[PDB]
């Protein structure tokens, strides 16, 4: 049985932590919703 | 139980303790979370349910109570903030350029950060605290590294 829990509010937050590459990915997405790269 | 806007976890207590299988977001009396989270159960929100109205495996996508209401979309440019919902731990922003996932049917934004498989359905913002999709769908690329579409579902 599952429940939910509110964790707080939706809102930009001005100077959060910066970080994370940008990478340029080829990819698939089959039926079952799973992406898996394409090489 | 709460309607109020926001970002909640989802839990379970079919497991040992409590455990933190995902998060959400309540937008405009509509919950919003990823397929692979909830399977498409009914949930619980103090002694209230929230039934399932919308749902789609292959985009990994449900809304319970109403149909989808996010529609806000990345712009292809700018940085955007993830509100990671780590469990056991406070919501917290961390901002990045998306990356992309170049498919066959077109272009989706995606996000290169790591986090525990309960943080799916985290909300990824834009500049004006708009949610352009949720994180938790996506690939392990060549050295080991997560990194999440950026999933939005269509506003009918
Ligand atoms: C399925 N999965 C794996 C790692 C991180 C996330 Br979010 C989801």
């Amino acid at each position: 049985d599952m429940y939910i829990e509110r964790a707080g509010d939706i809102t930009w937050e001005k100077d959060a932590e910066v970080t994370g590459n940008s990478p340029r990915l080829d990819v698939a997405l089959d039926e079952s919703g799973d992406f898996s790269l394409v090489e | 139980g709460e309607t109020t806007d926001g970002v909640y976890r989802v839990m379970t207590r079919r497991l040992l303790g409590s455990t933190q299988v995902g998060v959400g977001v309540m937008q405009e009396g509509v919950f919003h979370t990823m397929w692979h989270v909830t399977k498409g159960a009914a949930l619980r929100s103090g002694e209230g349910r929230l039934d399932p109205y919308w749902g789609d495996v292959k985009q990994d996508l449900v809304s319970y109570c109403g149909p989808w209401k996010l529609d806000a979309a990345w712009d292809g440019l700018s940085e955007v903030q993830l509100l990671a919902v780590p469990p056991g731990e406070r919501a917290k922003n961390i901002q990045t350029l998306p990356g992309i996932f170049k498919t066959k049917d077109g272009d989706i934004g995606a996000v290169a950060l790591d986090y525990p498989a309960g943080t799916s359905g985290s909300p990824i913002l834009d500049k004006c605290g708009r949610v352009i999709g949720l994180y938790g769908n996506g690939v392990v690329i060549k050295n080991g590294s997560y990194v999440s579409a950026i999933t939005q579902g269509k506003r009918e």
